[PDB]
């Protein structure tokens, strides 16, 4: 199938027509998606089947085809782009200046912005184009809105 | 069956529009990949 570097859309047929469950970056011939959204399964890219590789719950992220290979991380100072690629609509990169998840093992970048469930694994990006990490999973503060984590797995 | 659909390349758009706003959370990370706020 196609194996081009960049963003993809995660569809189901499984459901009501033709349903977008989440989105993914292919990188060095290896697809990178967040754990829920496929929830291990195969994948099709054509006539070409993708396999899962390497997966993990608690982190909440899945590889296919190879080991994690985005090890990019936020500065912890800089603006990023989230390149969301919602539902039916078109990419669209959006710039923000990332908050603070601050756990027992550590802080991890957060950004403020709230898509359709169908948009997690959508990348994180630096100013330098490089994927910091995948959108699609956080929390829902106080006054309602949500917040998710820049997601990022670690380069074996 | 879950297939994969080509989006777009990943690039930094130049003059994108610029919103949310940066929470600092005090959160909880479970077995199950489930963050949550601590309080
Ligand atoms: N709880 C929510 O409001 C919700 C869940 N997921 C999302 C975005 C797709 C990440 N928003």
């Amino acid at each position: 199938g196609e194996t081009t570097d960049g963003v993809y859309r995660v569809m189901t047929r499984r459901l009501l027509g033709s349903t977008q469950v989440g989105v993914g970056v292919m990188q060095e011939g290896v697809f990178h998606t967040m754990w829920h959204v496929t929830k291990g399964a195969a994948l099709r890219s054509g006539e070409g089947r993708l396999d899962p590789y390497w997966g993990d719950v608690k982190q909440d992220l899945v590889s296919y085809c190879g080991p994690w290979k985005l090890d990019a991380a936020w500065d912890g100072l800089s603006e990023v782009q989230l390149l969301a690629v919602p539902p039916g609509e078109r990419a669209k990169n959006i710039q923000t200046l990332p908050g603070i998840f601050k756990t027992k093992d550590g802080d991890i970048g957060a950004v403020a912005l709230d898509y359709p469930a169908g948009t997690s694994g959508s990348p994180i990006l630096d100013k330098c184009g490089r994927v910091i990490g995948l959108y699609g999973n956080g929390v829902v503060i106080k006054n309602g809105s949500y917040v998710s984590a820049i997601t990022q797995g670690k380069r074996e | 069956d879950m297939y994969i659909e080509r989006a777009g390349d990943i690039t930094w758009e130049k003059d994108a529009e610029v919103t949310g706003n940066s929470p600092r959370l005090d959160v909880a990370l479970d077995e199950s990949g489930d963050f949550s706020l601590v309080e």
